[PDB]
């Protein structure tokens, strides 16, 4: 009510003093005396509507937002579980425009002077809820794909992601194996999301599990292969990248994508796309088989001017695996 | 353009009929898909012959869609404020959030020094509880007779920890070093406390992006470190995490001789945790003789299991007390979980394998370690199987 009478215009002014004294007297509150916490009984009431908090502030109107997200930081900031990363996740996973999105980053640079491992928690928190049947396939799609852009933005290192700081990238990879099954997940949106992700978002620093590396790889050509038989050529690349970046991971990594990129290509399912027996247009076939080969040549070529009309040396190893699936 | 070139004096245009022409947009389509760097579909795409085959229409969502591969985003980092300065009041709590918000030192000493001229005493560090400082430094720390230096030292030392905390150690090194330099007119201990605080700082930093290829420190963090493990000084107040990561980088990098060698003798009856080093150092150095090790490894079994033992129901996990060992069993878990070295993990994890034996596991060098050992009613037999599942969870984090 009070928000909706700030937008008689002295009723209007009394109103918008009133809501900024009022959020200066609890901006002192959540933050003084630095001894039991003070109590809050305004905000106490808050922390059921914070997810409903945030979707005032994603209506990005022309003040009313301010106002909403100074809450949300000032809540954040008072309640003791923290609702911090709870908000984010839900800013992250609501979020449709950069401009919305540019409000998660304004809340992180805000808490990260007050609160520490927020990613974490709201990754963790959000891909928790994403295990679940909560979430409805959108919403994890727009949190798979806003956190897509977080660290393709963090990667292209300019001045934003070096005073923001937020390292997405690591906090997203350490849940490289939650996102792993949404791979699997049957509406198209969440998967491309999640592969999207995948192909840019790093791997974790120390190296991938065994079990973490098989599962990658599967999800990975499974996409691929998935990608190619929904898209096509142009819409593999995302799943391509993530697997050529599969496939330097370690010999290990690299003899298992392409043996299972191999006996994938010659089972009974992805056998049509590439001319197999049991009318299919032939041009389809070529490219398809150019997209796999290509890959193929990519895992197999070996990486790093050589001249200018020069081409990389084809590895012996890969071949030879390649030739003994055959 | 060899390419391209080619395409154009080979298609042979306006009598291609329709299947050439097909068959070369689609070429030409394809060979852009896989172009790693927009320039070059820029290439193709600005080439006559790729307007000329297609389509008027494809070319257009073609260049989208590869567009949207490698997207462009801009988004605002900067938090919001409701700035709009009436009152004193309004003045102070605007510009207090506006101290909130700032992380760059001079803005905060700037800040600091206005609302210290607009007031007349009230302190300003304290306008966020967020902000935390050790207890062991917190008693120097307001015993600075002038309020300004005083409330200037403790934001910075707050907001250096806290960006220490959240791996954007570049801001942590601004503040510590303006602090620092600001502390060298008047306060000797504070001086020495920064001195501590800057060296644990670049271990972290080192260590978390310095590190993590392998590459060797820069020889003067070594010696940093060797400086800081023999001060004598009691009069300085003292972290034992310091120490602690002193010890834990030191037995990371292989530099076994000095602890084993060049450590005072004074600092092993002190620290537990140089003491533990020099053990973990000792052990590992000597691996190559099946009879030389043993001499070290004794010193380390009975060390670790006196550490897991109970004095005097009683449990080692429920009451943490009634031990016998100079070192805690949480602080022992955690010192090692600062390990990252691979042998290191595996003398460790032979150490509690075999412990967890007694009362099989098989972890690599099982024979250095002796079978034997006193007061075995005095271990915590559960106890060490916690130990042992943290240990190895741990280290099937370090090396997956």
């Amino acid at each position: 009510f009070l928000v909706d009478t700030a937008m008689p215009d002295t009723v209007r002014e009394a109103c918008d003093r009133l809501i900024q004294l009022l959020l200066l007297h609890l901006q002192k509150l959540v933050h003084h005396r630095g001894p039991p916490p003070r109590l809050v009984p305004f905000l106490d009431a808050l922390k059921n509507h914070v997810g409903e908090l945030c979707g005032e502030t994603l209506r990005l109107e022309r003040k009313r937002f301010l106002w909403q997200h100074q809450l949300l930081g000032l809540l954040s900031v008072y309640t003791r579980p923290s609702c911090g990363p709870e908000a984010l996740g839900h800013l992250l996973s609501r979020a449709r425009s950069p401009e919305e999105l540019s409000l998660a980053t304004q809340l992180y640079a805000g808490l990260v002077v007050s609160l520490s491992g927020l990613l974490p928690l709201a990754f963790r928190s959000c891909l928790a809820r994403v295990h679940a049947g909560t979430l409805q396939p959108p919403f994890t799609a727009r949190f798979l794909r806003n956190l897509a852009l977080l660290v393709g933005w963090e990667q292209q290192g300019g001045e934003g992601p070096a005073a923001l700081g937020a390292h997405f990238g690591e906090s997203a990879s350490a849940h490289l194996s939650d996102l792993a099954p949404l791979l699997l997940h049957p509406e198209e949106e969440v998967a491309e999301a999640a592969a999207s992700l995948l192909a840019i978002c790093p791997f974790p620093s120390e190296a991938l599990s065994p079990s973490q590396l098989l599962g990658l790889v599967r999800a990975g050509v499974h996409r691929f292969f998935a990608s190619l038989r929904l898209h096509g050529p142009p819409g593999v690349a995302s799943a391509c990248q993530l697997l050529t970046r599969l496939s330097q991971t370690s010999p290990a990594g690299l003899k298992a994508v392409l043996q299972l990129l191999v006996e994938g290509a010659l089972h009974r399912g992805n056998t049509e796309l590439f001319g197999g027996q049991v009318s299919r247009n032939q041009q389809e076939v070529i490219y398809n088989t150019q997209s796999l080969l290509s890959l193929l040549v990519h895992c197999c070529s070996a990486p790093g001017c050589g001249e200018c009309w020069g081409a990389p040396i084809l590895s012996p190893e890969a071949a030879k695996a390649v030739a003994v699936t055959l | 353009d060899f390419l391209l070139e080619v395409c154009s004096r080979s298609v042979n245009l306006e009598k291609a009929s329709e299947s050439l022409k097909g068959n070369m947009a689609a070429f030409l389509k394809n060979v852009c898909l896989g172009l790693e760097d927009l320039q070059y579909v820029f290439m193709i795409s600005s080439h006559e012959l790729f307007i000329t085959l297609l389509k008027d229409e494809e070319r257009k969502l073609l260049v989208d869609q590869m567009r949207k591969r490698s997207p462009r985003v801009n988004l605002c980092i900067k938090p919001v404020t409701s700035f709009y300065p009436a009152s004193a009041s309004v003045n102070i709590g605007q510009l207090e959030h506006q101290l909130i918000l700032s992380v760059d030192p001079w803005r905060i000493r700037q800040i600091l020094i206005e609302l210290h001229g607009m007031t007349s005493e009230r302190q300003f560090w304290t306008v966020s509880n967020k902000w935390e400082v050790p207890s062991v430094y917190s008693g120097v720390i307001l015993g600075i007779k002038d309020n300004l230096t005083r409330d200037l030292v403790y934001i910075l030392m707050a907001k250096g920890l806290h960006c220490s905390t959240v791996k954007d150690f570049s801001h942590a090194k601004q503040l510590f070093a303006a602090c620092l330099e600001l502390v060298t007119e008047f306060s000797p201990k504070l001086r020495q406390v920064m001195l501590n605080e800057m060296l644990l700082l670049d271990i972290h930093t080192h260590e978390a992006g310095t590190g993590q290829a392998g590459e060797r420190p820069p020889s003067d963090l070594i010696s940093r470190v060797r400086g800081y493990l023999e001060m004598r000084l009691p009069d300085i107040p003292l972290r034992q995490v310091i120490a602690e990561e002193c010890v834990a980088f030191m037995l990371n990098w292989r530099e076994n001789e000095y602890l084993t060698l060049q450590v005072p003798a004074f600092l092993l009856q002190s620290n537990p945790y140089v003491k533990l080093g020099q053990l973990l150092a000792a052990t590992c150095k000597e691996l190559p003789g099946p009879k030389e090790s043993r001499r070290t490894a004794k010193d380390l079994w009975e060390v670790v299991v006196q550490i897991c033992s109970v004095s005097s129901r009683v449990s080692l996990i429920k009451q943490r007390e009634s031990t016998l060992g100079i070192m805690y069993r949480s602080e022992l878990l955690s010192f090692i979980k600062k390990l990252r070295e691979p042998l290191v993990l595996t003398i460790i994890l032979s150490l509690f394998v075999k412990l967890h034996n007694v009362r099989d596991i098989t972890a690599e060098h099982i024979s250095i370690w002796p079978s034997s050992i006193p007061n075995l009613q005095s271990v915590d037999f559960e106890a060490v199987a916690i130990t042992v599942k943290e240990l190895v969870r741990y280290t099937l984090s370090i090396n997956p």
